[PDB]
RNA sequence: CUUUUUCGUGAGCUGAGCUGUGAGCUAGGCAAUAGUUCUUUAACAACAAAAAAGAGCACAAACUGUAGACGACUUUUUUGCCUCAGGGUGCUGUAAACAUGAAAGUAAACUUUUACGAUCUGUUGAGGCUUAUCCCUAGUGGUAAAGUGU
RNA sequence: AGCGUACCAACAACCGCAUCAGGUCUCCAAGGUUAACAGCCUCUGGUUAAAUAGAAAAAAGUAGGUAAGGGAAGUCGGCAAAAUAGAUCCGUAACUUCGGGAAAAGGAUUGGCUCUGAGGACAUUAAUGUUAACUCAGAACUGAAACGGACAAGGGGA
């Protein structure tokens, strides 16, 4: 996660009292460099749950991949994943065999790039990608083809689709109820203090039950929420990544002075409608719908205006640095 | 064995955090602190005229900038000495052995 | 006592916080208590000059015995509120310490015919 | 235990085939005894001492603030990081000093000359400040101790 | 002639069970701003000590500060807080024991700088000289329209 920023768009809505007018919507940013495909995992089904039956690995990994599994790098030997890549490929042609024989669920198991962001952190993150499609035999020539690539960001996800998100909110420590929970707050009259429930129960239930509302920690929660939309797509190949058919002054995404607390964007992204949990810098999972929506605004193509990319720190009067220079000539 | 340094420190970005009746007292220990720990010494000596520097404003706001030198002599062998160095401008001063 | 090390407090711990450096003992709270520290050090110390007249080589040295005793308390006062007073005790202690050197059928002749017969028959 | 002999079954031997391993066919010679029973010491899994055949990481430490009452958590330890500086992006609103520049008026030598004067103007969109939880930069100087467990 | 004469007088030497934020009688009394021995700052004299210190800094508390739009809808009840306050110049009702009510209610002004005017004494002649001390009126300029700038200081009415 980047940040966020503006937009003007022009509404096609029959019957809104909006219909023919321009507006103005927040977005959000989420920096998309492309991950590196690494190795394959099966399963089956059981009374049990879904059960694994093997894992095989690419031929060659990277040493951010090989950094997530070490506590401490850079006072180690760094022997992780050096005998098991040199392997004869029957064995795992034979292995493969058995998956696509015994099998009904592949996942591919891919990692980022913390180096290609302006993040301190060298540690790549791994995730596991379930792949839908086909029959078994299928997937597996699918995922092969991939097995020390690039996955760009735009091979997943189309313009105007809907998207699912997944990530981490912001945390805030120890918290009263009348922040955690937002209970009315007392009268001033109060002797030992006002921020605070007045009763915690009846008589005679000879207990507290687990539905009243206390002090305790606030933040750092899990979430996942639906029908985030796409609005743009952007290339780190393209000069004019933030004009558009209306306003031909060629930009960037990055607001003039940087990302603030993020740094420059400067691969290719993601533009969202709204809003999403977490920090800045904070990892953000994404996820196609569980089933397609079909209703008239996750059909609906959308067409920008205009882009802004004046200074968030203040109250940022230029687009561009060009314009800030032009406007008062030589200074002293 | 023995060292001679120049360098500059900026006291505001480490008294931002504390009270009016902390500010020139935080800066002194934080001025022993870094001299420490740049010079390996747990031996440590301010010399007056800086501690007189610190304090020519009251307690409520040190200066935002100073200048020092640090000396390591041989005398728990060895020792720092931090003085104190008189600038009309700090623009362009950079730290050197 | 430079708070490089813990003592990991086990029995008298009520309240006692949470900490750091009791990973090293499989525990989660200790303290640095200086003084108990210093008064432990004199007498190892007085030990060690004890085993150099008897001719003992101090690398080979072991504690076998280590026992701490309360001893009778002091008294003071404290006052409280309604015109009352209370005791304000103290708990002194006793120590003692040892080091040592360190290296590094019935015949029943009639039981007799059983056995014999016994291990006759597995064979 | 000898003798006469058959068939399966595989190590070394390529369904040649000796022999290992089991099951039989002839003809014979040779044992068991503790004085009337006291659980019929009989299984399965371990361990120890000898003889032969086989041979790495984590904590701590200094940083970080996407975390925080303390523990815990997210990070880095040489293209990294900390530091100071340069640059960017912003906030305030035009610094100190000079000017025989202005200024309602005033008094004091003989058209000017000297004196006092709130405030105003020029050099001046100037001066100051900007991460401690802002951005960029193989820019400067640094990057310490050898401890604990397994 | 005889008797008293050291020291504390509370800040730890007195009474309160104590080296207790309580109680306990007299005298002296500087500068600036002001009506002021008020409040705030200072010179002489006194001190920098209190049954503890360091770091961190979230809930909750206690002592404070601010808050868009509304303005008592809160509550038994405007409890708590807010609003007003000094001087000068104007203007003040019902009722009344004629003395009051009254600061009734209400309205305007207030800095800095440069000037003008008015209030005494003395000694030689309607003239001439020598000299003070604080008040009170008026005018022109000046500034991000501010000026009892901090301190101090009535809410009113039926
Ligand atoms: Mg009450
Ligand atoms: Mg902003
Ligand atoms: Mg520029
Ligand atoms: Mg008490
Ligand atoms: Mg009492
Ligand atoms: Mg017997
Ligand atoms: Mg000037
Ligand atoms: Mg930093
Ligand atoms: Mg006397
Ligand atoms: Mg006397
Ligand atoms: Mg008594
Ligand atoms: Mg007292
Ligand atoms: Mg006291
Ligand atoms: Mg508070
Ligand atoms: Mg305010
Ligand atoms: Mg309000
Ligand atoms: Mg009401
Ligand atoms: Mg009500
Ligand atoms: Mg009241
Ligand atoms: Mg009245």
């Amino acid at each position: 996660k980047a940040g966020m920023t503006h937009i003007v768009r022009e509404v096609d809505k029959p019957g809104s009292k909006l219909h023919k007018k321009e507006i103005v919507e927040a977005c959000t940013i989420i920096e998309c460099a492309p991950m590196v495909v690494v190795g394959i995992v099966g399963y089956r089904e059981t009374p049990k749950g879904l059960r694994i039956l093997s894992t095989v690995w690419a031929n060659h990994v990277s040493d951010e991949f090989r950094r997530r599994y070490y506590k401490n790098w850079y006072k180690s030997e760094k022997k992780a994943f050096t005998k098991s890549l040199n392997v004869p490929e029957a064995t795992k042609n034979c292995l493969l065999k058995r998956i696509e024989k015994y099998c009904t669920v592949l996942r591919a198991i891919c990692h980022t790039q913390p180096s290609k962001t302006p993040l301190r952190m060298k540690k790549a993150h791994i995730m596991e990608v379930q792949i839908n499609g086909g029959s078994m035999k299928e997937k597996l020539e699918f995922v092969k083809e991939m097995l020390e690539k690039n996955l760009p960001v735009s091979t997943v996800f189309n313009p105007n689709e809907m998207i699912d998100v997944i990530s981490v909110t912001k945390g805030h420590g120890t918290k009263g109820v009348v922040s955690r929970y937002g209970v009315k707050r007392l009268p001033r009259k109060t002797h030992r203090g006002l921020r605070k429930v007045a009763c915690i129960g009846a008589w005679h239930p000879a207990r507290v039950q687990f539905q009243i509302p206390r002090h305790g920690q606030k933040g750092y929660f899990h979430r996942t929420e639906r029908n985030k939309k796409i609005y743009r797509i952007g290339l780190k190949t393209d000069k004019n990544s933030a004009s558009t058919d209306a306003d031909i002054t060629e930009k960037k995404i990055t607001p003039m002075g940087g990302f603030p607390h993020y740094g420059v964007v400067n691969e290719d992204f993601l533009l969202l409608k709204g809003c999403v949990a977490g920090t800045k810098k904070r990892p953000i999972t994404l996820r196609k719908n569980i089933v397609p929506q079909v209703s008239r605004d996750a059909l609906a193509q959308v067409s920008l205006k205009f882009i802004d990319t004046s200074s968030k720190i203040g109250h940022g009067r230029f687009q561009t640095s060009e314009e800030k220079v032009k406007y008062y000539g030589p200074l002293k | 064995k023995p060292v001679t340094k120049f360098i500059t420190i900026n006291l505001s970005k480490l008294t931002h955090k504390v009270c009016y009746k902390r500010k020139a007292p935080r800066a002194i220990k934080e001025i022993r602190s870094i001299a420490g720990k740049l010079m390996h010494t747990k031996d440590v000596r301010l010399d007056v005229k800086l501690n007189k520097f610190i304090w020519s404003k009251g307690v409520r706001n040190p200066p935002k900038r100073v200048r020092v030198k640090l000396e390591r002599k041989r005398n728990e062998k060895m020792y720092t000495i931090v003085e104190h160095v008189m600038v009309d401008s700090y623009k362009g001063l950079v730290n050197e052995c | 006592i430079e708070k490089k090390r813990c003592v990991p407090f086990r029995k008298y711990n009520g309240g006692v916080g949470r900490t750091n450096q009791a990973k090293e003992f499989n525990h989660t709270q200790g303290r640095w208590p200086a003084k108990s520290c210093k008064f432990l050090l004199n007498i190892l110390d007085n030990v060690q000059a004890n085993a150099e007249s008897r001719n003992l080589d101090v690398s080979k040295l072991r504690l076998i015995h280590v026992m701490v005793n309360k001893a009778r308390p002091g008294r003071r006062r404290t006052y409280k509120a309604h015109g009352r007073i209370n005791p304000f005790m103290s708990s002194p202690c006793h120590i003692q310490i040892i080091a040592r050197e360190i290296n590094k059928i019935s015949n029943q002749n009639r039981l007799k015919n059983k056995s014999v017969k016994k291990q006759q028959t597995v064979q």
